[PDB]
């Protein structure tokens, strides 16, 4: 492998310069021990300049996110549908490394922002590298490139001031969503629990465009990729997602580090809908069209094989910051469509690498480096790390024998474009009227979401535009949301204290969609990894005798648990003063800690309370294992998602279900 | 504005490219009404090659900061003690911009993280640009500038995940605290309230180091920069921070802004301690040691001028 | 070398830079005669390398050329330095030189008049080691801050770019009369040493005193010195000229084929040693860079031999590639107090994040030591290494420690000579032990031949008389003056000035040896020297006479071009392609006599220019066969001159023309001032 050639290990040895010569780093060369510093102190001055130049320019969007390696292996022989070579035999194993983000935070930003999130993942193949640059929602906010910088300005922090971060609260992104409604149906999944993730998996990821499978023969099918996840589908609440974006902005990144170093590495099904050429119009949308999901009534899913990530970076700078995707990195046997939106992300990739990397290189980088030989009469260029041994690097020649070969759909296993495919028309700057149509699938969307998820959908609506000071934006979002339902007009307009314009029924119906659902997805198909917050104290033997034995049989099942007490000791993870609700997945309190729930210089006055108070408020599972609790927190005793048991082993089954369920949605208050 | 000569306005016009040539930007070029995309389309690539140009690196320290113009008005005439121009007339004005910012954290991190702050301060002087470069913590970390990557890596997050965002929080920060004494001075005051001030107004800036004033007849005086703020010394307390860190990571910026937006442009009394160069070695430690403060009862302060930020900038990037 | 580096394109199918199969030479195109398209990956991937192939040259020395070589140390030497590379007899350690020419831009003319670089990298077992030289010993300026002052003088007008590579212009003229110190590597550039015959002909200077320092701290004092096995050799400035225009690539040419005939150049290293108390005994101050310890005063020591014996593969990312430092420094070497060297330390590190675009240049093949690199180093645009140690801070226990300090007592570390002091005030003053700017170069001129003296008086006479300004030129003669009043009444008598009154103030009779290249003897080898026989294809007996010779020449190393009308069998190149300024010695064979007493095939008078101008430029000449006359008298060459041949013999013919070859210049048909 590129990378296992460029690890550098450090365990011994005295250190040196960049060339190899034994130096010191500690003292600077000084003119006298209380003298000037010298300029000949070369020692000094390489140290400092490569420390003054590690930065680099973070992604223009996607700048904040986590990556892993690992392995994508195919279920079966797929040349029935594709010539690609990484999909040609049952079982044959490609390595992978995926990345995932947010979209408009910068580099430092908190991961459990409301937005919508990159899943990008590369195929180190026999025959090219192959990335699939895709996020956690199938449908994007524009229907043509050329608009991308318009939508990014417009969600990004405000250019005067750069207030605020991570967030589409504020009246530009509302002003520029109620302007361009093709926004509305990326708006309602981001407004959705689509939006706070509970991590990077339990997400899906998607490829949004159309793209086509083209076989050895010439022929072509139109696709969509869907990565679905095998941890299941789960979202944050968002007062939750908030406090959680205070108390640890590397949320989801720890959480995906943690699953891969714990042997529970993340899984996805590699997914296609595959549906004929003829049908780009047939389902009463236009396929070209980057706004717009085929419903899966139409088209069911085929699994082609298997993602899991598996292993952690070993330099987060460089493979993660300096990982390079492109949809340009197209293997034979996939081609493009005329998408609008991705006709121009073939132009932006190539070039933004240039701004990251500083030069024309960034694929020799060992991240970005291909696992087969390169051939080509690409030369020179800042950071050229290759010694070209052909002399005559240009075709046609007869200098190098006329090598390297010109590669194509006859000789060589050469890409090619679909011969099918063909343009006819005027050359025009116009959209095309297929693509008009804004509104039916957001509201297909909505309806597709149970009470409740409507519900939050709602109140993150509430929460967003309320921020926003200008009373004819806000006018202007509700002409929108009207267009899409009434209700939810009426609904949003009722926080902010104006009323929603008259029904408009052009574009409502009561069509629904399945998959598209958090709630209504089911209980989580595991729970390994879920986190259990044991509340007890180092005041009661019983309480530490309690979480232990809680500990030990959570533990078998893969829960990660954390002992809380006042201060820390032996079993004890965690003290007061540092947890949070927003830690856990589930909270037990012991019957031995009774006494806290009812003053310390060791934490803040009512923090025991609180966490419970909060995990109960944000719908997780929580219970007393041995109330005097239940009750100073208000939680009734035969509520769901609450447990009451004094033995462990009734505890842990009843507990085990609840942590599957997930979330316990009859907790929220809804709209009369 | 100071930067008046260089604003662009755009409240009226067609769109242009960057030559001057009026041009669309909201439909691409396309081989009929479904077709793909045509290279010859220079107003879709210029755009979009802005665009994937926007970004440049972060500053390597401090990259989670905001900015104001303000002026600075000497108090007296100060040649008793300096040469400097920009000091040189009770009432003299000199334009400022100040910038402010956390230390450890990137571009997007939490305002109200516990750290130390920057405070820096330039005086575009009629006889040069003048930069004081300041934190709001008077003693730094390590005493040998070659040392600042080791601290600053170890503060910084863990290079194999990049985990924790803007903390001290974590193992290798405070083995080099521990295993680097020198620490322990700087690592006291970002513990207190210093590490989570209320406000960049409710802050002081120092210039941390012993510089020299020098008059014009070579005679020279040992001196400390410290920005004493007039609108008092305030903290958070810290699990405020922390909910704050996610309610409002922009907490401090806007602060600012906003005092700046409603005529309550912050203040500073800049001042200097003065000694004699034959104290470089009198008060029990030596001057030249970036981890000691001048205690003000050996070395009072004397106001030199008023610093006040009053306007916010028209293009943050840009300035 | 590098070939853990190296690529191989001799077979395959294209691919991308990510190994995808793919086509480069049609367009992706919406219909037959439709437009190009946007998704077309394959133009875009390769245009945009393309588009970004070039990098900034080097601000000095941005043209030259590089091989690769071997060290081998003569000794032990540990007993003078702690260097690892000189402590054992025999020791080898890898090389990489490049050399230049200082002021011109790339793809300026190799035959420049100018200083030339000569920068040696060794590959050390502890570390890479450069000396950053060039071929003439002394520098211009005595203070690095002055370097871009110089340097703009020197560069063309910022107006209009022009003159290309050249000091004859005005502003060049001007710092030198205005600075002084510019005197002693000014009278250098004049003579011979401004334009070398070949890379091969010149030696490597340091220029710079350094410190040579033992494992127990003492040091001592050296200046390095490159002495080239091949002799010493230069053009007549009327031949570097048209071998400007006729050959830009001379110099690199003549490298590059050596290097492929197995006659790969060599020098021997050496050093002048001296104690630390002799800094300033010499009646001047070691720390001055304008300055040479006379070898009268200091001999050279043989450290051991540099042998360039392995051409590059690729040249952009060897030779362009290749960032010399005098900070890659190895223990058992220190620095002196010269104010030029100092300064040096700060640009060249600074200098190649300009070249590279980003901070990790030492990360390039060619740049890469031979030994693991161990520290806290990290990240930064186009970082290749992938670090395994995630505690990359001093002091740590979390990586045990490590990387462990290195310094004199510990891990063979570099260290400062411990014996190395300052004491003063904080000052920006020039020392008045600098203040000597005209006793070296009266020195240097003393010691030139007569017809050397010539030649460096007609190279300021022809480039002063291009300089417009009237109080430029007469400051330039006030300068002259205070070397040399003969130089300076010379040199005014081209420009029609009166040269000022003698002002013996730094005059003096010394000499000193080894600065000479007449006076330096006959080359000690003439393997690759260049013999033109001019020859015709009318005569199948001058193609008969023109093989014998070829076998006969060949025989003996040297590199023989048979010139015709046409090509064919035997012959190399035509008359219309030949040049003197291709040959280092000119035969006509007497067969081909007609061609030198019109034709489509070369410019009129071609084959007599050939032999006329060889002759003019000083370099043996002759007939081979017997009838010589015709050719002579055409030429007006006189039959008896020394350097002109004239045999019925074949192999007397050769023994003759070859002793010539040695003497390589015939210095009497030069004329001199009276
Ligand atoms: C279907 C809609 C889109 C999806 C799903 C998408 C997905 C992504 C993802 C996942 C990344 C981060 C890759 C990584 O982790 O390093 C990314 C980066 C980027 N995207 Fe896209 N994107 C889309 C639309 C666009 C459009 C229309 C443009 C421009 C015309 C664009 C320009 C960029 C740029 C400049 C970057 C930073 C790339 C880099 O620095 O490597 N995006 N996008
Ligand atoms: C007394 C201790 C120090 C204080 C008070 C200090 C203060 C600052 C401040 C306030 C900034 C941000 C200025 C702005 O807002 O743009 C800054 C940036 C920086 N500092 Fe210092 N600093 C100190 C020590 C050092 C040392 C020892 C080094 C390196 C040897 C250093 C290297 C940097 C670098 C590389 C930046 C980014 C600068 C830029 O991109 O413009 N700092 N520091
Ligand atoms: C003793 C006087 C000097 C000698 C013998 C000398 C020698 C050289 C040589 C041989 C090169 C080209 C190395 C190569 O082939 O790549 C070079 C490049 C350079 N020199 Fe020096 N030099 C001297 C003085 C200076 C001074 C005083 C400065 C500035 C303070 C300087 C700045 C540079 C720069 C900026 C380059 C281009 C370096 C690069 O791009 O790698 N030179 N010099
Ligand atoms: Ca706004
Ligand atoms: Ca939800
Ligand atoms: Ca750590
Ligand atoms: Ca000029
Ligand atoms: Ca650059």
């Amino acid at each position: 492998s590129p990378l296992a050639a460029y690890e550098v290990d450090d365990s011994t040895g005295y250190l040196t310069s960049d060339v190899g010569g034994p130096i010191q780093d500690q003292t600077s060369l000084k003119a006298g021990i209380r003298g000037p510093t010298l300029l000949e102190d070369f020692m000094f001055r390489q140290k400092i300049q490569h420390f003054d130049h590690e930065r680099v320019p973070e992604r223009a969007v996607h700048a904040r996110g986590a990556g892993a390696h690992g392995t994508f292996t195919s279920y079966a022989d797929w040349s029935n549908i594709t010539a690609a070579s990484f999909l040609n035999a049952t079982g044959k194993q490609t390595p992978v490394f995926v990345r995932f983000s947010t979209c408009a935070g910068s580099r430092g930003s908190a991961d459990t922002a409301r937005d919508v999130h990159g899943f990008a993942t590369r195929f180190y193949t026999d025959e090219g590298n192959f990335d699939i640059v895709g996020n956690n929602i199938p449908v994007f906010f524009i229907q043509d490139a050329i608009q991308f910088p318009d939508l990014i300005h417009s969600v990004k922090p405000r250019p005067d001031n750069e207030i605020p971060q991570a967030a589409t609260a504020h009246d530009s992104a509302w002003d520029f969503f109620s302007q361009q409604p093709s926004t509305m149906h990326t708006l309602f999944w981001a407004m959705s629990g689509h939006g706070i993730p509970r991590s990077y998996r339990h997400m899906d990821g998607f490829g949004v465009h159309t793209f086509r499978f083209v076989k050895d023969d010439g022929s072509s099918k139109l696709i969509k990729w869907h990565f679905k996840s095998r941890q299941g589908k789960a979202s944050l609440v968002w007062e939750e997602a908030q406090v959680l974006s205070g108390k640890n902005a590397d949320f989801h990144r720890q959480d995906l580090w943690d699953a891969i170093e714990s042997g529970n590495g993340p899984e996805w099904d590699v997914c296609v809908q595959i549906v004929d050429e003829s049908q780009a119009q047939a389902f009463g949308f236009d396929l070209l069209d980057p706004t717009k999901i085929i419903p899966e009534e139409y088209a069911p899913l085929t699994k082609l094989g298997l993602l899991k990530l598996d292993r952690n970076p070993t330099n987060y700078f460089a493979e993660t910051e300096q990982v390079m995707f492109q949809p340009g990195h197209i293997v034979r046997g996939i081609d493009f469509t005329e998408d609008p939106l991705l006709q121009g992300r073939l132009f932006s990739y190539l070039d933004t690498q240039l701004n990251r990397n500083g030069g024309p290189n960034f694929e020799q980088l060992p991240i970005n480096m291909p696992r087969v030989p390169i051939h080509n009469n690409n030369r020179d260029g800042a950071g050229q790390m290759f010694i070209h041994r052909n002399k005559y690097p240009y075709t046609p020649n007869t200098l190098n024998s006329g090598y390297p070969r010109q590669a194509n759909q006859n000789a060589g296993r050469g890409f090619f474009t679909a011969p099918g495919r063909t343009a006819s028309g005027a050359l025009v700057r116009e959209v095309s009227p297929t693509f008009n149509d804004h509104w039916s699938q957001p509201r297909l969307f909505f309806n597709s979401l149970t009470p409740v998820e409507q519900q939050f959908l709602v109140n993150a609506m509430r929460f967003e535009i309320s921020l926003v000071k200008s009373e004819e934006v806000k006018k202007n979002v509700l002409t929108q949301l009207n267009r899409v339902s009434h209700d939810v007009a009426v609904r949003v307009a009722a926080a902010i204290g104006l009323g929603a314009p008259d029904a408009d029924d052009t574009y409502y119906h009561n069509n629904k969609t399945a998959g598209v659902s958090i709630v209504g997805s089911g209980p989580l198909p595991t729970i390994k990894t879920l986190r259990v917050g044991i509340l007890a104290t180092t005041s009661e033997s019983s309480a530490l005798d309690q979480a232990a034995q809680l500990r030990t049989r959570l533990e078998k099942d893969g829960l990660v648990v954390t002992v809380v007490a006042e201060t820390l000791r032996e079993g004890v993870d965690q003290t007061y003063s540092t947890a949070d609700a927003t830690g856990f997945d589930g909270v037990v309190v012991v019957d031995g800690a009774a006494a806290l729930f009812a003053s310390s210089p060791l934490f803040p006055t009512g923090r025991p309370l609180q966490i419970f108070v909060d995990a109960y408020r944000w719908g997780k599972p929580v219970g007393v294992c041995g109330s005097e609790v239940l009750d100073a927190a208000d939680v009734p005793e035969d509520g769901d998602g609450v447990y009451s048991e004094e033995s462990v082993d009734m505890f842990v089954e009843e507990f085990e279900k609840g942590l599957a369920t997930f979330r316990f949605t009859d907790r929220f208050a809804l709209d009369s | 504005s100071p930067l008046a000569a260089y604003e662009v306005d755009d409240s009226t016009g067609y769109l242009t490219s960057d030559v001057g040539g009026p041009i669309q930007d909201q439909t691409s070029l396309k081989a009929g009404i479904r077709g793909p995309t045509l290279l010859e389309d220079f107003m879709f690539r210029q755009k979009i090659q802005h665009f994937d140009h926007e970004r440049v690196p972060e500053r390597a320290v401090h990259a989670r900061g905001a900015g104001a113009h303000g002026t600075f008005t000497s108090y007296a005439d100060w040649s008793n003690i300096t040469a400097a121009s920009f000091l040189n007339a009770t009432g003299k004005q000199t334009p400022v911009f100040v910038r402010f910012s956390t230390c450890a954290g990137s571009r997007g991190s939490a305002d109200t993280a516990r750290d130390v702050h920057g405070f820096a301060t330039r005086f575009y002087t009629d006889e040069g640009n003048f930069d004081i470069v300041g934190n709001n913590i008077p003693v730094f970390f390590i005493q040998d500038a070659i040392q600042f990557p080791d601290l600053i890596h170890s503060v910084k997050p863990r290079p194999d995940n990049e985990i924790p965002q803007a903390a001290t929080a974590h193992d290798s920060a405070w083995d080099f605290f521990s295993q680097q004494p020198s620490t322990m001075h700087t690592l006291f005051w970002a513990m207190s309230g210093h590490g989570i001030p209320r406000s960049y107004r409710h802050m002081d800036g120092f210039g941390v180091h012993t510089f020299r004033f020098v008059k014009d007849d070579g005679s020279s005086k040992l001196i400390k920069w410290h920005f004493k703020s007039r609108q008092g010394k305030a903290s958070l307390v810290w699990e405020e921070a922390q909910v704050l860190s996610g309610k409002n990571a922009d907490f401090h910026r806007q602060d600012l802004w906003d005092a700046i937006e409603s005529g309550n442009g912050p203040e500073w009394d800049v001042c200097v301690q003065i000694v004699d160069e034959s104290q470089a070695q009198a008060f029990g430690f030596d001057l030249l040691d970036p981890t000691k403060i001048i205690p003000e009862e050996y070395a009072p302060l004397t106001k030199l001028g008023l610093l006040k930020l009053d306007r916010n900038p028209t293009n943050y990037f840009a300035e």
